[PDB]
């Protein structure tokens, strides 16, 4: 058997187990975080895509940025995205992580939570659905399905 | 007896999706096994059922097609793949399909 | 022997998926990410060493019921608890077993 | 439903399962279809030894009867 | 003594005497968001979603006080149906509120099965409110005038059918916490407020009638139809986090007394005010009268003038009482909007009401002050 | 009127005085509790089989922003600034001019979806229905310009969901 | 053939391990109205495989540690003397025939204290050393009345041995003359465990000393945690409710007495799911003043109740 498929294969192995285990660490700031608690109640229940309700900074995977960052609040953002193990992936829910939101032109509002950590998903809405969330983070699956790291590693 | 009845309704789902190979195939791509009665078809392939005594938000589904505008679907399958006109009757925004 | 081995094979193991849990991930190479003494919980771990001192004399009280002394056996058998009831209760009294300052 | 969580009771019913199966049954294949001999005393241990030495080979799980007397 | 400076958007610096609490400094502002300075360069209007963000969780309770502040400057009056759908969805949205204090406080101490359960019951009400309004959270539906749109057909019924068996979910709720001896321990005797402290820390809601104190302002300073509907007002007797619980247990009991009023009682007519220059017209009288064309276009560009003049106008909120101190200079946009967040007093007295527990009895003080600091930050 | 809820005085007779005795030594409450999470084990999920069902929604949802057409394929929007006007969250900017044949048009119609609130104010506001709020909820992207919708897009989108977005209008505008 | 039997002990009990979680979060889910994993292999079977394979390639924290000696001897003792706590238990046949197994199992369940203590001095923060000291504290509380329960219950036994209590219920279950001392036998299990409503360890708002170690060595103490309940819980039926060994039949022993221990099992996650949590000074006043006077008291009442019926059981 070829290089090329043995790590094709292992590529498929690793991605099928990071993204059937995503455990998301949410930033619980404003409103999104009551949709965000929605998508973990009885009606959508992301714990049965293996997504576990609430975990802890030093074992989730993905951070959901569930609401508007203020400037004050966004040291402590950073400081807990840098203390992510790898690979961490960042969620952006709702308009004021997106761009500001309502409060995009307030004197004490991050005008984006994509300019203090980077961002593999963007969710709109004020507030986006339980579902419309939910289609997120299994469009993170996907996204995470189509990486190639073992792939690229066998081609440097 | 209702206990000898409820045996007897998980294996009709076998014979209600053709077959051992269509039962495994809507268990592995949809998660689940229920039978429900054919409301049509689009024409993308995306199959469209109902049954009223499922609960409400559980009485409509949609098993997904395989290919779709050239897309390998078999096991991706995205909220987004139902068209306009199937989309507000799989939402229950209307009673007619 | 049979229990040296079963010793030796669990913590074997134990060593060994200690090991690969600190250098399989080392497999990857991820970026280099760079950067009051309480008194009461001292009473607690000294109250537990003193009543667990009284169980190491209570333990062969299985063996201490096949005596013909039985009178003699059963007398300090209920002495030592006894006993273990009265340090319990001098404590609960002196406000020991509390957790308010 | 409810018993769509039986197929991980099942699996992890026959997890504990295998260690009581295995154990009992290699006992009875290192034994000669016979329950390992247990000494929690040292009489039974002594007699265990002696019956090593009288089973000709050197095996305590090795039995011999009446027809090994004159 | 020990510090711990907890931080997170709540961060608790707190100096511990082994396992006690000496002295709680909360920190709060890691949400405030400038929304009272916004609305002064937002039409009255545009500043009406403002309000659906500061508490969260009763967004149809905020909106209604902001709409009951502008009109009462405007010296208007919404017509009766559109009152008995305020006072309906008031009280619809005073269950969602309480689902979620009762059962985040519970979450918070370790019960996490009936957050569950009860986020059923808020999902089945998110329903509601985007049948309504087309949002499940922020329906910005109350409006000054009246509210947006009429009910759809077929939506009464349905509220029927959820608060027929809605008793029966309150009832597992307390089958798992009232009698719980756990439970009990960790509420019982904890954050005792005194009736006269209560009231000098500025105290409202729960917080004040969890110790004796007979008020709620649905029944003192009625608005919109509460003085038509029967209804009882829980009062506590030791002003502990036991005694607060329960008055939320009952209010969640006596809102669906209300609520199967305003179903019986529910009048015909127009659901907003018959004035079009403070509310829109008809679309279909929109688009053929020349006059409902220039109102129209003047309603949503410019807004309505209000008079001058400054008013407080405070509701009996789910968390207490939820204010407004507007003030108005005669144009389209408010000079001055003051909230008073009924959070922002409690939480300032979250220092007396620990003082003397241990550091997990700050967690269930915060819950029972029922704390969301969308409204404590604005 | 009021009521107490914590107001009783236990009885202290002898039946009453053993019967929480028992309470406190048996656990009988607490298994009581233990009977409640029982019978929600063998209760059906209130969990629906997403993406393959999904959750109920209504003619009113305010979803992603589009822009609609006459019968005929003109656009609807005669570059009034009536949303861009109300927009709370001043997400919306238009530029207009007389088109070659005369007709009041815009050439830039911008929605920022990141500003958006979804308040739907601007469907309101609009005097010949040309933007409206649709009924699709799953739009996330990986980027953020994705989400600054311009008028491509926006017709785009119109002609995507003008099949969903006419009959959701057609059961609605009589309560409007 | 003995290394073989060593091996079908420790792969199945690792097994077991791996889908309690997935058992976990269905009867929590079913519990709570939803149903937990369904979407990662059938009913969710494959959702312990990619939980394990996500956390041994994710970058492990490794903070500066206090000393970094005491951060691998924790985790190697927490699974070390997890696993070493089922060589003695008869399933009828022990792996290991002690005659002394149930002391054997106290000691190395005390042992298992310093995983604990090792840990918070390796986090090098203040914090997270207070946490391990409560969580010791709990610990060693709470193995007190294990040891005085056991002790109680072995007077109707006569001895040490592990597979004598077999032949002590081969009539009736002992639930039935020590019911009182079955009920802080099994609290105390979950409080020796740290599971609800006693964990604080895991208690958020309050306190993990086990916080610095994540992905592959964090798996470790959770299966070295996920395997003592399930030895808790064997132990318990083992004790409290004896299974009929026939000798010819080993395979019926084995049955019923791996269903009793699912059920005991399923038990500790049908409590979580129940109940709210004790404050940290609450189960320390349900160990010292509740459950420590009964149990002397019961303890003296065992004593003396075989010698005054005339039912001391053979020394043997
Ligand atoms: C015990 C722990 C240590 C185990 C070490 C590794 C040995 C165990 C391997 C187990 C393999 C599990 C993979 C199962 C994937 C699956 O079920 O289908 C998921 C998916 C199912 O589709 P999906 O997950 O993309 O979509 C899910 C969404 N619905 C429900 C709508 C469909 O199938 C795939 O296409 C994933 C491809 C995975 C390919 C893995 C090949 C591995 C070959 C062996 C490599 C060498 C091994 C060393
Ligand atoms: C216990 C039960 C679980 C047992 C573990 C089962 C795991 C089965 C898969 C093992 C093999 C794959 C693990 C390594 C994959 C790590 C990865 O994704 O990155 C590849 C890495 C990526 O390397 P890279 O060169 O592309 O990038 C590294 C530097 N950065 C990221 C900054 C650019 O390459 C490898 O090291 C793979 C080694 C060969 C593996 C065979
Ligand atoms: C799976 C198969 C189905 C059966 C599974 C077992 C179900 C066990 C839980 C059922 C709960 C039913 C609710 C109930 O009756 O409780 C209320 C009842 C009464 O609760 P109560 O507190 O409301 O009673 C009021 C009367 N006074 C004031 C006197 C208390 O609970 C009980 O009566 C149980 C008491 C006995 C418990 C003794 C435990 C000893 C330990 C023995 C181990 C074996
Ligand atoms: C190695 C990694 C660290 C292991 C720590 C755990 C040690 C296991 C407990 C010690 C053995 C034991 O108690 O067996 C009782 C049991 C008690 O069983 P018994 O009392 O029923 O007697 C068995 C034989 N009959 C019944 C016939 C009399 O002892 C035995 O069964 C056999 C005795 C063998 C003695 C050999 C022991 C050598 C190893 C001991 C030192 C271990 C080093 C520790 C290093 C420091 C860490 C603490
Ligand atoms: C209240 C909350 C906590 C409660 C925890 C309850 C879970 C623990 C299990 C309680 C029920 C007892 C186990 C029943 C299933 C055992 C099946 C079995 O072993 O065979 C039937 C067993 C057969 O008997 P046996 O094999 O268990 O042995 C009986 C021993 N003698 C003969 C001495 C009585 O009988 C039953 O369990 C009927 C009940
Ligand atoms: C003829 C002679 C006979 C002699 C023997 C006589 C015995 C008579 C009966 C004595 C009473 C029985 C003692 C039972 C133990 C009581 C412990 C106690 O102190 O309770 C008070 C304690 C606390 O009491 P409290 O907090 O309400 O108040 C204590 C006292 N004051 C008021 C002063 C503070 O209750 C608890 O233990 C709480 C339990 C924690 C939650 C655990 C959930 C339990 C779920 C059910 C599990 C069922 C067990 C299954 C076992 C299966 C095993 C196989
Ligand atoms: C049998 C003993 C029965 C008596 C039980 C005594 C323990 C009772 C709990 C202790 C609390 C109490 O009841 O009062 C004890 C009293 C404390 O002093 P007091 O003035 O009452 O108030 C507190 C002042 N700081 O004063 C005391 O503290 C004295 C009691 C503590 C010392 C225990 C001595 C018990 C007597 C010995 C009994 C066992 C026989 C030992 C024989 C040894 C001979 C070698
Ligand atoms: C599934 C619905 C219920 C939900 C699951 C419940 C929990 C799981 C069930 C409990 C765990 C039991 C798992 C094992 C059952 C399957 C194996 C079995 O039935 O017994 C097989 C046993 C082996 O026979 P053997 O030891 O080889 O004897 C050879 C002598 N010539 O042959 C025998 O002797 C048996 C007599
Ligand atoms: C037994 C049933 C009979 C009985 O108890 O007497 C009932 C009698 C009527 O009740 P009542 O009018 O309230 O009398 C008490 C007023 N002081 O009440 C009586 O007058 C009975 C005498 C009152 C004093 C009884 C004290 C009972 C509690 C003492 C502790 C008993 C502990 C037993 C062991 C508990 C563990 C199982
Ligand atoms: C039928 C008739 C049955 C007999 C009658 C019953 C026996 C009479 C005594 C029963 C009452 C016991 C004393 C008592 O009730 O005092 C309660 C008091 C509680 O104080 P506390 O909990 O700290 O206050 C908290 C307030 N928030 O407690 C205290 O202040 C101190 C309590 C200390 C108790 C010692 C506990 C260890 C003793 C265990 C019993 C073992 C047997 C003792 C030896 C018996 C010899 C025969
Ligand atoms: C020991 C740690 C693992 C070493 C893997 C290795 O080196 O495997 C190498 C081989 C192929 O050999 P190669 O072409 O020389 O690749 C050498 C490495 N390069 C290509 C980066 C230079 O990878 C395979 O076939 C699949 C491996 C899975
Ligand atoms: S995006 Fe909307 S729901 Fe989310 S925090 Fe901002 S205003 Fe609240
Ligand atoms: S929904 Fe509201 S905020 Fe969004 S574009 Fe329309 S008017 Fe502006
Ligand atoms: S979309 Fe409607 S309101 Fe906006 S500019 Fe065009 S016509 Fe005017």
């Amino acid at each position: 058997s070829r290089g090329e498929y043995v790590v094709a294969k292992l590529d498929d192995l690793i991605n099928w187990a990071r993204r059937s285990s995503l455990w998301p660490m949410t930033f619980g700031l404003a409103c999104c975080a009551v949709e965000m608690m929605h998508m973990a109640a009885p009606r959508y229940d992301m714990d049965r895509f293996g997504v576990v309700f609430r975990a802890s900074p030093r074992q989730s995977d993905v951070m959901i940025v569930a609401g508007t960052l203020t400037n004050k609040m966004a040291p402590a953002l950073r400081k807990v995205y840098d203390q992510m193990p790898e690979p961490r992936y960042v969620v952006s829910m709702g308009s004021c992580a997106n761009g500001g939101g309502y409060y995009h032109y307030s004197y004490s509002v991050v005008r984006g939570c994509d300019r203090i950590v980077p961002v593999d998903i963007y969710v709109p809405g004020c507030p986006p659905t339980a579902e419309a969330l939910l289609y997120g983070i299994l469009q993170l699956q996907k996204k995470i399905k189509r990486e190639k790291r073992l792939r690229i590693w066998y081609r440097r | 007896m209702e206990l000898l009845q409820v045996l007897k309704r998980g294996l009709q789902q076998v014979s209600g999706h053709g077959g051992l190979r269509g039962y495994l195939r809507v268990l592995f791509r949809a998660n689940d096994v229920r039978v429900g009665t054919l409301v049509g078809e689009d024409k993308y392939g995306n199959k469209y059922y109902e049954d009223n005594k499922q609960f409400f938000g559980r009485h409509r589904w949609v098993i997904y097609t395989t290919e779709m505008n050239g897309k390998n679907t078999f096991w991706d399958v995205d909220g987004s793949m139902v068209p306009p006109e199937w989309h507000r009757w799989l939402h229950c925004m209307t009673d007619d399909p | 022997m049979n229990l040296m081995l079963a010793l030796l094979t669990n913590f074997t193991l134990a060593t060994l998926l200690v090991i690969i849990a600190f250098w399989l991930p080392q497999l990857n190479v991820y970026s280099e990410k760079t950067s009051p003494f309480s008194m009461k919980f001292f009473l607690v771990a000294i109250t537990f060493l003193l009543f667990d001192l009284e169980i190491a004399l209570l333990l062969p009280l299985p063996w201490a019921s096949q005596t013909a002394n039985l009178n003699t056996m059963l007398t300090m058998a209920l002495f030592l608890i006894i006993l273990l009831a009265v340090s319990l209760a001098y404590e609960w009294t002196q406000k020991g077993l509390e957790w308010t300052e | 439903m409810w018993f769509e969580v039986l197929p991980g009771i099942a699996v992890m019913g026959v997890c504990l399962f295998i260690p009581g199966m295995a154990t009992a049954r290699i006992h009875r294949f290192s034994n000669g279809g016979k329950e390992k001999r247990v000494a929690h005393y040292p009489y039974q241990w002594y007699l265990m030894e002696r019956d090593r030495r009288v089973s000709g080979v050197n095996r305590s799980y090795v039995s011999k009867g009446l027809e090994n007397i004159d | 003594n020990l510090t711990l400076n907890f931080g997170p958007v709540l961060r608790l610096v707190m100096e511990l005497s082994g396992e006690m609490v000496r002295k709680c400094d909360p920190h709060i502002g890691l949400l405030h968001r400038g929304t009272e300075k916004l609305i002064e360069y937002k039409t009255y209007l545009q500043a009406l979603p403002y309000f659906d963000r500061l508490d969260y969780v009763s967004m149809m309770c905020n909106e209604q006080a902001y709409s009951l502040a502008v009109e009462k400057l405007l010296n208007i009056r919404p017509p009766p149906r559109a009152q008995w759908i305020r006072v309906l969805f008031g009280e619809i949205t005073r269950l969602l509120n309480h689902i979620m204090a009762v059962t985040t406080h519970a979450l918070d101490i370790g019960a996490m099965t009936p957050f569950f359960w009860m986020f059923e019951e808020r999902e089945k009400m998110f329903e509601f409110y985007e049948r309504v309004s087309g949002a499940r959270m922020h329906a910005a539906y109350v409006r000054p005038g009246g509210v947006h749109q009429d009910l759809p057909l077929g939506l009464m019924d349905d509220i029927y059918e959820f608060s027929k068996n809605f008793s029966l979910r309150i009832d597992e709720l307390e089958e798992m916490l009232t009698n719980n001896r756990i439970w009990r321990n960790r509420t019982v005797d904890i954050g005792i407020v005194t009736a006269e402290d209560a009231l000098n820390y500025g105290f409202s809601g729960v917080m004040l009638r969890g110790s004796g104190i007979q008020w709620d302002l649905r029944k003192t300073q009625p608005y919109d139809v509460y003085d038509q509907v029967e209804f009882d007002v829980p009062i506590g007797s030791r002003g502990d986090c036991y005694d607060r619980y329960l008055c939320r247990v009952e209010e969640m009991r006596q809102s669906i007394r209300i609520i199967s009023q305003c179903l019986n009682k529910m009048p015909p007519g127009e659901i907003k005010v018959d004035d079009a220059k403070v509310s829109p017209p008809k679309r279909a009288e929109m688009k053929t009268s020349m006059e409902s064309l220039i109102h129209h276009f003047k309603l949503y560009t410019e807004g309505y003038q209000v008079p001058p003049g400054a008013t407080y106008t405070a509701i009996e909120a789910p968390k207490g009482e939820f204010g407004v101190y507007l003030v108005s200079d005669g144009s389209s946009r408010p000079y001055r909007c003051k909230i008073k967040a009924p959070g922002f007093a409690h939480l300032a007295g979250l220092d007396k009401m620990s003082k003397g527990h241990m550091l997990a009895d700050v967690v269930a003080i915060i819950g029972t002050q029922d704390i969301v600091f969308g409204e404590v930050d604005r | 009127t009021y009521k107490y809820v914590n107001l009783r005085e236990p009885s202290m007779d002898m039946k009453s005085v053993t019967d929480r005795a028992a309470q406190t030594l048996l656990w009988t409450e607490l298994i009581r509790g233990l009977g409640m999470t029982l019978s929600y084990l063998f209760r059906e999920p209130a969990t629906i089989n997403y993406p393959f069902e999904k959750g109920p929604l209504s003619p009113r949802f305010r979803g992603e922003h589009a822009l609609r057409r006459y019968p005929s394929g003109e656009e609807r929007c005669i570059a009034c600034k009536l949303c861009e006007a109300v927009c709370p969250a001043q997400a919306i900017t238009i530029e207009a001019e007389p088109r070659a044949d005369g007709s009041r048009r815009t050439t830039r119609y911008d929605i920022d979806m990141t500003k958006c609130i979804y308040c739907g104010f601007c469907q309101e506001a609009c005097p010949v229905d040309a933007i409206v709020e649709g009924p699709n909820f799953e739009f996330s992207t990986e980027t953020h310009e994705e989400l600054l919708y311009n008028k491509e897009k926006l017709l785009n989108n119109g002609d995507k969901w003008e099949a969903e977005i006419a009959a959701n209008i057609q059961a609605d505008y009589l309560y409007r | 053939m003995f290394m073989i039997n060593i091996l079908m002990l420790i792969i199945p009990i690792l097994l077991a391990v791996a889908f309690l979680t997935l058992v976990e979060r269905k009867v929590l889910g079913y519990m709570q109205l939803r149903k937990g994993p369904n979407v990662v292999g059938p009913y969710g079977l494959l959702q312990p495989i990619a939980d394990a394979i996500k956390l041994f390639i994710k970058e492990p924290l490794r903070p500066a540690t206090s000393s970094a000696s005491m951060f691998i001897l924790a985790p190697i003792m927490a699974l070390g003397l997890a696993l070493t706590m089922w060589i003695p238990l008869p399933m009828p046949y022990p792996l290991i025939n002690m005659n002394l197994g149930v002391l054997f199992m106290l000691a190395m369940s005390s042992l298992a204290v310093y995983s604990i203590l090792w840990s918070g001095w390796a986090s090098n923060s203040k914090y997270a050393l207070i946490g391990a000291l409560r969580a010791v504290a709990q610990t060693i509380s709470y193995e007190v009345t294990l040891a005085i329960i056991l002790l109680s219950v072995l007077l109707m036994s006569g001895s040490f041995t592990l597979s004598t209590l077999i032949t002590t219920q081969e009539q009736m279950w002992l639930i039935l003359p020590a019911w009182p001392l079955a009920m802080m036998w099994f609290i105390s299990t979950l409080a020796e465990t740290n599971r609800a409503p006693f964990d604080l360890t895991e208690g958020e708002s309050e306190l993990g000393f086990n916080v610095e170690y994540a992905a592959g060595p964090f798996a470790l103490f959770f299966m070295a945690e996920y395997a003592n309940i399930i030895m808790m819980n064997i132990f318990t039926a083992i004790l409290f409710l004896g299974t009929s060994h026939n000798p010819h039949m080993p395979e019926l022993y084995t049955i019923n007495f791996t269903i009793k221990s699912l059920l005991l099992t399923m038990s500790f996650l049908w409590i979580r799911a129940s109940y709210p949590r004790f404050r940290y000074d609450q189960l320390m006043h349900l160990l010292w003043k509740n459950f420590l006077p009964l149990t002397l008291a019961l303890c003296m009442w065992h004593v003396s109740l075989p010698i005054l019926t005339s039912g001391i059981p053979p020394q043997t």
